[PDB]
């Protein structure tokens, strides 16, 4: 990752003040991310490599300066106790921003848990994350922009067809 | 104090509803290794959208296992500029 120069930071805060979001200086900032992700099912398919968006992500998020919380291997209630956990963490107060990661199997309207299956559905809804994050229940970030990142199905249907799967390649 | 209820969010997905999202098991998820690399390429000149906007374009082209990471209830009210190093 290279750097923003701090020529370019400071002609950007003076030329768009009003049309950026504010960023605190990185003395006494507590940024802190979330990393949601679930490898192992107990009737869904291992998803393989998924280690390999964890450290990736991780380390994205740490080299723009954010502290990042991993959590793996949680049901919907699971991903939702963890969520507002860390959505109460009083280090968002002295932060400007927070990323939030969730990489799982995935439903038309939420992620899976651990614990999903056909008969036994564990999803959390993506609805119900805003309302963890929102300006009500996160007064931490309120006026503080809230990233969501979802590596996810969001069905079962194919996302291409013809108009007039290989060995190392799965689906989530 | 009176405040919005839902404001400063956005969300990006990896594909559009009802359609399947893929992952390389020696690479790990297609989606999440092009945010990764133009977020590398583009966090210190680029705007959060913009970065978004080179994701999705990098996925235009129509391949055999196709995935549209598509960004979602957005409520962005200003751009959000990393400053990376800083």
């Amino acid at each position: 990752l290279k750097l923003c120069s701090p020529e370019e930071f400071t002609r950007l805060c003076r030329e768009k003040t009003q049309e950026i979001y504010p960023i605190k200086e990185a003395n006494g900032r507590t940024r802190k991310a979330l990393i949601i992700c679930n490898t192992e099912f107990k009737h869904l398919s291992l998803r393989y490599g998924a280690n390999f968006d964890i450290i990736g992500m991780k380390g994205l998020l740490e080299d723009l300066g954010y502290d990042v919380v991993v959590k793996e291997e949680l049901t919907a209630e699971g991903m939702e106790s963890e969520m507002k956990d860390f959505a109460a963490l009083s280090e968002h107060q002295t932060s400007d921003s927070t990323f939030l990661v969730l990489m799982s199997h995935g439903t038309l309207h939420g992620i899976c848990g651990t614990m999903h299956s056909e008969k036994t559905p564990d999803v959390l809804q993506y609805d119900t994350i805003y309302q963890i994050f929102n300006n009500c229940h996160c007064p931490g970030l309120r006026d503080k922009p809230k990233v969501i990142i979802v590596q996810a199905a969001r069905g079962g249907n194919s996302g291409e067809m013809w108009i007039r799967l290989p060995r190392n390649m799965e689906a989530d | 104090k009176l405040s919005h209820v839902e404001k400063d969010f956005i969300a990006f997905y990896s594909t559009t509803p009802h359609h399947l999202s893929y992952r390389d098991k020696t690479g790990g998820s297609y989606f999440i290794t092009r945010l990764i690399s133009c977020f590398r390429k583009h966090a210190c000149s680029c705007h959060l959208f913009d970065i978004f906007l080179k994701v999705q374009q990098s996925f235009e082209k129509a391949s055999i296992h196709s995935q549209m990471p598509t960004i979602d209830r957005a409520t962005l009210t200003r751009y959000f500029y990393l400053f990376p190093g800083n």
